[PDB]
């Protein structure tokens, strides 16, 4: 399963098990774009947020119902869409993935 | 110890 294999080997499941995670399949320069793309507000109201002009490759990894610690188990879904990133520092660069459309 | 575009990068690229 390459969600219960990437969620492992990222640090992300070592020491719990996380609900819903997404990974994008693109070069780390062209996420980095996006955070100069098309300005929206974000879910909490907050407007540094940018949506994607394309669809991008990404995989969401979403636990199952019988999922527990030690045995994290997760539903991979493959898809394509525009993605969200909230930005912020200098450089302007993505630090919060507020979703995928 | 980590930022939060570092933290970003390894939970959400697989370039």
């Amino acid at each position: 399963n390459y969600c219960n294999q990437m969620m492992k080997s990222r640090n992300l499941t070592k020491d719990r098990c996380k609900p819903v995670n997404t990974f994008v399949h693109e070069s780390l320069a062209d996420v980095q774009a996006v955070c100069s793309q098309k300005n929206v507000a974000c879910k909490n109201g907050q407007t540094n947020c940018y949506q994607s002009y394309s669809t991008m490759s990404i995989t969401d990894c979403r636990e199952t119902g019988s999922s527990k610690y030690p045995n994290c188990a997760y539903k991979t879904t493959q898809a394509n869409k525009h993605i969200i990133v909230a930005c912020e520092g200098n450089p302007y660069v993505p630090v919060h993935f507020d979703a995928s459309v | 110890k980590e930022t939060a575009a570092a933290k970003a990068e390894r939970q959400h690229m697989d370039s």
